[PDB]
Order: C-alpha cells, then structure tokens, then sequence
RNA sequence: CUCCUCAUGGUCAGACUAUGUAGGGAAUUUUUGGAAU
C-alpha cells in the first residue's frame, strides 16, 4: 500500500539507492532466490547480488524493469511541447532553491 | 468523523439500498448523506415487509432510523483497504 | 549493432560524436548504468536527464560530466529547448552553475556551420564567457575560468579527451 | 595497537605504585614546595594509559602551617585527546560553581609519559605555555614517568622565556625544541604523603578522554564540571564507537 | 539564570556535536580574464601573421 | 548477548541461551559479594553489568532503548549523535528536544518519556555525632 | 482497546499523524434501552 509506494520511492531515486556500501570495509557474520541475507537487495524479483555491476546491470535489464512495472504501473516507459522544460525546468530551479 | 461515514459520503451519486428499523427497503440514487447518516434519495423503489412495492420521487430518512445500507461494489477498491 | 547508434545529427549517427574507447568506458562505467538511460529516465527523457545532473562545496567536478554529456548527445533534444534552458530562470543563481559548460560543450559537439539560432547560441556563450565565472574541473585537479575554457575550448582541438571540429 | 592490547594492559597499572622513587633534590624553603597525596596519584595512574599521555590540571591552596607549602587537594581532570608523547587539552576550567571551592588557586597540571627526562619536551612546554600564557607564570608541572614495576614523579617549573617560545612555536618545531634545551626548566619541589588526601573534579558529560570522539572535542570551548570518580582511559564510556562497530560486525 | 545557561550551553554542545555527526555520516579576476583574452587574441593575430609570413616566403620562393 | 546478537550457527546460540538463563544470576551474585566486601571499583561496574544482563544493552546504547514505546529510528539517531546523556535529560522544551534529536516528529513523545525517566536532585549534609560516629 | 474533546510537537494549504499525571464516551442520529407481554 502506502509502504509499497515508499518502497517505490526508494527503488526509483538511485542517489539513495546507490549506497548500500555504508559499511565500506567490514566483516559480517551470517542460485539467487529470496535473498542471501547479505549482498545487494533487489526486492522486486527477490534476488540479492554479491557484486555491484550485477545489481545495477540487472536493474538496467528489461526483466527487472518488467517486474518493477508489474508491481504497480508503467512509469519507467513514460513530445516536449515546451511545457516540459518551461514548467518542469522552472520546477528544477524552484526545488533547487528550496533544497539550497 | 467515521471511516464508514467517509465511504458513505463517497457513495453519493450512486444507487444504494436502505433498510430502515421498520423493515421497508428503499432502493434508489443517493443524493446526499449527512454526518448523522440522514440520507436524501431519488427515484426510489420501495419494498414493504408485506411485499408491496411502490415508487416515489424524493425521499429523505433520518440516520437513526436506518438499519443498514448496501452500496455499490465499485467503492470496495479503495482507499479503505489501509 | 555497436551500442545503440540511433537517429540523426549529421546524417550518420548520434553516438559517432564520441570515440569508441571513451564511449565504452562510459557505457561500462557505474554512473551510466545506475543514474541514466531507460530504466533510470523512464525511457529517453531530457527533463529528467536534467533532473539527474541538477541533482548531482559541490561534489560533481567538471567521469560524471563525460557521461551526462554523452547522454545529452544520445538523446539529442531540441535546439529550442536548448535556447530556453540557456536563457530562462534568472531568479535563481544555483541553477545553471555546472549546466553552463554542459549545454555549451553539447552544442559544441552538435553541428558546425536553425543555423542562425545556433550562431546566436554561440555568441551568447561568448557573452557568458565575458560573464566572468569560476569553476573547478577534474580528470588531477584544475580550477579554470569560464573565459579560458570557452575560448580555449572553441580554439582547441581536443577537450578532456574528446576531439572537436572547426565551426 | 588500538584499544585491545593497551586496554588489557591497563589492569596491571596498580602494580606500578608498589615501588615509588625520585632522584632526591635538595630541599629548599626559599621556593614554594608541594605536598601530593598517595591516593590521587594512584587513581591518576589507574585512569592513565601505558603509551598515550594522560594529563589533568591540579588545584589546591596554602595551609596555615606554612604559607610556602602548597597542599594539592583537588585534581581536575579535563577534556583532552591524547597521542603517544603528546596531548591536546582544553582551557582552564571554571569551577567556581561547585562547593568546597573557597578560593582554590590554580597550582598547575600533571601528565604521564614514558621517557626519563630531566627536562620538559616540546609537546609539553608548548601546551604549558598555551594553557598559562598570560594567566599564571609561576604555575608548575608534574611529569610522571611510568613503566612496569615503578613510577617516578618528576616535577618541573618554567621561566618567562619558555612561554614566549610556546607562543611562537606550536605545531611541529623539532629544531627549535632542540635549540630550546632543558635549561629553561627547573626542577620543582614535590613530595608524596599518606598524611593528607584529595579528590577529583570531572566534566559534566563524565567523558574526559576524547580519543575516539574526534568531532566532539574542542580545544577552546566551555564545559560544565562536577565532582565524581574518573573512568579508565579505555573504558566503556570512552569507547562507544566500538559497540556500533562490534554489532555492525555481524550487521543489522 | 546559571542553570538556564548550563542547559543552554549544553543544548549548543549537543547541536554542534549533532551537526558534526551529520558531517561524519556524509563523509562515510575579470580584468585578468579580459587581459588574458587580449594576450590570447594577440597570439591568434601572431599566428595568422606567421601563416601570412609563411605565404610571403612561399611567394618569394615562387618569384625565385 | 549484551549486544543482542542472534546467530546462524546454533551451537554458539545454544551456549548463549545457557548464558541468557544463568548470566544475570551469576553477575548479580558477584555484585552482591563485592557489596558485602565493600569494594568500590568492582561494585559499580558489576552493577552496570547486572543491569546489562537484565535489560540487554550497553551503556553506550542509550537508556531510551528499554522503553517499550520508544521507536527505532530515534534510538539509532541518539546512538550516532555523540552527545552526553545529561544534556538530553536537562532539555525541557519539547519542540527544542525534537530539534536537538534533529527529527521534528516524535519529539513530544521523547520529552514525555524523559520525564518518565528517573531524574533526581540529590543533596547530602553529613555531620558528626561524636568523633568516631558520623551521621 | 476504541472514538471525540483538549493540549501538544511536527508537516501541508483548517486537515493529517505520534505523545499526553489531561476531560470525557446517562436528555432526540448510535454505548446507559420504548421496552415488556
């Protein structure tokens, strides 16, 4: 539900998703399915990947995007009649000043 | 306010059925539903406990007198699942 | 088919603007696979492509710039949109900060001589070269002035590894 | 290195006071002489480290038997970040608020080291000067040499030239330390007694050692103080980072 | 008043350590430009004068 | 066990179950023994250990953990904030507590729970009855 | 345990949400019965 929409908000913005490495160099004591309890978590297909290029590359793959869409909707596939850069770009300046 | 009050306000504009404390059933289009369950109804077909059926144009029944309502299934989707 | 190599921009292909080596360094780089292309941008989207760069002391130094520029190429938005994005939003000063040389090197790669509009874009970039701006750049670390990078860029053959033609 | 070996080595520190001796200097009434109790010293040794320098301030007042005698009643342990052979220390404490302070004068400060010197080193002299620059010229220092089996109390004074040297030369300055010499230092008169005792003052947060808290320590900054029992150099309160790293080892 | 000051300085200590902790989590002119383009443009006119001088030497070679 | 570590390999986890059941016992015994002996250094640390066996946490983990209603994000934030506990306890204004814990939400709850945490203004006046006896 | 009121801290342009030494949940639309036979 709403928590699933927050999960969406997570797997959408990568800047926060980019870092699962916050442990940096650390020792953690304990067929990719239902998670390995370690590695990189993909909840959409329920797979965890021990390396970064596999985690992001799988995300760039179609199947992971197909499952991500089948969860709810198809925003990933979603002209420019000048309102895109006028209104959207103006929202980039506005939101940029709001964050700054 | 009540969550079922919120649903019942969503039910406005649909065709609902109402059973009162007397047992008479009023089926029709719900115009208005107050917070107190007072409901305004249109083009009502009424079935009495004896089985006789009548037609009336505009009816308004008090909340307290309503046993229960049946509302269309469209509303079941959301947002009351949360 | 090597990479995507689609569309338009001087009658051959769009991705031919950048060498194979550096282009595959980017397409094999992390930043491209994470924050860009179809799954990140919901298909090709110029405004969300700008959401990525604008979203990126500042951490982003003029790898990420090579990549975002490359996706600007491959998407190839409208010259009109270039005009708006260049001249709008004067009520905020943090918006065009690193977007300047990005939209600049972009049109620097695009075409060499719509034509008159492109020339107006170039002379406006000359005005901004006179605007006296300062920025930092990395590969080593070198801070460079907009007047040096714009003039030295138009007069210079290679820029940060990518060759240029003469307009 | 790190916490494990030195912290485990800390338990044996009570053994270092079984034998206590100093090279006995001639006793002279001309200059003021200090009387230090055996318990405060012992507690300071316990809290201190085998390698890293631990240093507190020391306070007291002149007794009415001899005004020239200075009894050290109150040790004041202060915010600091220690290294091997060097330490960073906060300002002079403002302790007027506490009770049992009726004009307690600032006598000096005390510190630990492992090297046997007849003089004060650069890292020590510079720190001394930075503490007492314009504030008290005649304050003293207690340099405790510590090694397994015995400790040694080496007291020192300072002249007006050393303060200037410390003002000019703070960071590095090994050659100007070599030139500076041990000449400025003069061996102060210190005694160790069981006939009097004393107490500790500690910061309000009750963490005096900022070793692993690098962001929280401020070399000039205000702190509230209170009476209490000081903790070990490696103690659970001083090592919070380790627990998040310890549970973070298994993760989640 | 003294107690309020203690609570205050304490709040500032906590907040400052909080901003510092956030930092730890994150870790885990114009005349010189105009004169510069003047010397650079002078270098461009010097290069064009060098190419024109080379064409002059070639014209002298053709005349000889 | 003090740090709340459940384990995969369950041999260790069985041993730590044994330690779970008998640990607070043994520690509490040691504490009482030292208290009878009249020893100052061990008794305080042992009392902290006993508390840690009872409530399953360290000193460096904030005491807000042992509240049932205090949330997880807040306790993480305080653990990571590197702040003396006395300061948080001295804070009064609820909005000011929310600002101090840098999350605006839950601040009022936190302050309520603080006033539910033990806080003592304690004073003592000693005085001799005679030379040997001191009241 | 739940709903309201109030207080509150936060967020948004009155609403929403956590907490509370708080008040409350017998006089017409709900919980102190018009039911009983």
């Amino acid at each position: 539900p709403i928590e699933l929409q927050a999960l969406k908000s997570k797997y959408t913005n990568y800047d926060h998703l980019i870092k699962g490495s916050l442990k940096d160099l650390n020792k953690r004591k304990l067929s990719f399915k239902r998670g390995k309890k370690f590695g990189f978590y993909c909840d959409i297909c329920n797979l965890t990947f021990k390396d970064t290029l596999q985690y992001i590359d799988h995300l760039n793959h179609k199947v992971h995007a197909i499952k991500f869409e089948n969860l709810f909707d198809e925003p990933l596939i979603i002209d420019v009649p000048q309102e895109e850069f006028e209104l959207c770009y103006h929202n980039l300046i506005k939101d940029f000043v709001e964050v700054r | 306010n009540g969550i079922p009050v919120k649903l019942l306000n969503e039910a406005q504009g649909h065709i609902v059925s109402l059973e009162l404390t007397t047992g008479a059933t009023y089926r029709g289009k719900l115009v208005e539903s107050e917070d107190s369950m007072n409901v305004q109804l249109r083009d009502v077909i009424a079935t009495e406990p004896q089985g006789a059926v009548t037609h009336m144009d505009q009816i308004f029944v008090r909340g307290s007198q309503i046993k229960f309502i049946v509302v269309p299934d469209l509303l079941k989707n959301a947002p009351l699942f949360k | 088919e090597s990479n995507i190599s689609p569309k338009q921009l001087n009658n051959q292909s769009v991705s031919l603007v950048i060498p194979r080596l550096t282009r595959d360094k980017i397409h094999n780089s992390m930043y491209y696979k994470v924050n860009l292309s179809n799954e990140s941008l919901r298909g090709n989207t110029m405004v969300e492509l700008l959401k990525v760069m604008i979203g990126a002391h500042l951490h982003m130094m003029v790898i990420e710039f090579k990549c975002i520029l490359m996706k600007l190429i491959e998407i190839r938005p409208n010259f009109q949109q270039l005009n708006f994005l260049l001249n709008v939003k004067n009520e905020n000063g943090f918006d065009s900060k690193y977007i300047i040389a990005l939209l600049l090197v972009y049109a620097r790669l695009q075409y060499y001589y719509e034509n008159d509009l492109i020339k107006l874009f170039k002379v406006q970039l000359y005005k901004y070269s006179q605007h006296y701006f300062k920025l930092k750049s990395f590969p080593e670390l070198c801070i460079i002035h907009i007047d040096e990078l714009v003039d030295w860029l138009a007069t210079q053959d290679h820029i940060w590894g990518i060759p240029l033609g003469k307009c | 290195n790190e916490w494990r070996k030195s912290a485990i080595a800390n338990t044996l520190l009570y053994l270092r006071l079984k034998n206590i001796y100093v090279s006995a200097d001639d006793f002279v009434e001309e200059q003021n002489v200090y009387v230090l109790p055996k318990n405060l010293l012992k507690k300071f040794i316990e809290i201190s480290d085998v390698k890293i320098q631990v240093a507190a301030f020391i306070y007291g007042m002149s007794a009415k038997d001899h005004p020239k005698v200075k009894e050290i009643k109150t040790v004041v342990l202060v915010p600091q970040l220690g290294h091997v052979g060097s330490v960073q220390i906060s300002n002079i404490p403002d302790i007027g608020d506490l009770p049992d302070t009726e004009g307690l004068e600032l006598l000096g400060w005390i510190h630990t080291q492992t090297e046997e010197l007849k003089f004060m080193a650069a890292s020590e002299v510079a720190t001394h000067s930075k503490l007492f620059a314009d504030k008290k010229r005649d304050c003293i220092d207690i340099s405790i040499f510590s090694t397994p089996g015995s400790v040694s109390l080496s007291a020192y004074n300072l002249t007006d030239e050393g303060y200037q040297w410390g003002e000019e030369n703070k960071d590095i300055m090994n050659v100007l330390s070599e030139g500076f010499e041990p000449t400025f230092s003069t061996h102060a008169q210190l005694l160790l007694s069981d006939r009097i005792t004393g107490n500790f003052i500690i910061p309000s947060g009750n963490v005096w050692n900022y070793t692993f808290m690098g962001t929280a320590f401020n070399q000039e900054g205000d702190y509230n103080f209170k009476y209490g029992i000081p903790l070990e150099f490696y103690n659970e309160m001083h090592r919070p980072v380790h627990f998040l790293q310890f549970s973070e080892l298994a993760g989640d | 008043d003294d107690a309020r000051v203690l609570q205050t300085k304490k709040e500032n200590m906590i907040k400052n350590i909080d901003k510092a902790n956030q930092v730890a989590k994150n870790y885990e002119d114009s005349e010189k430009e105009r004169q510069k383009w003047f010397e650079r443009q002078n270098e461009r006119k010097q290069k064009h004068r060098r190419i024109q001088l080379a064409k002059q030497r070639e014209s002298e070679e053709y005349e000889a | 066990y003090f740090s709340q570590l459940k384990f995969e390999g369950f041999a260790l986890n069985s041993d730590i179950v044994f330690i779970h059941q008998n640990a607070g016992r043994l520690l509490r015994a040691m504490f009482e023994i030292c208290l009878k002996r009249g020893w100052g250094h061990p008794t305080r640390m042992l009392l902290n250990l006993c508390k840690s066996a009872t409530t399953k946490m360290w000193p460096t983990n904030c005491p807000l953990r042992q509240f049932k209603t205090c949330p997880v994000e807040v306790i993480k934030r305080l653990e990571a904030s590197t702040v003396p506990w006395g300061d948080y306890l001295q804070l009064e204004t609820p909005a000011e507590v929310g600002r101090a814990i840098r999350s605006e939400k839950y601040g009022k709850q936190v302050y309520d729970l603080l006033k539910r945490f033990p806080k003592m203004s304690v004073t003592c006046n000693a005085q001799p009855i005679t030379r040997s006896v001191m009241r």
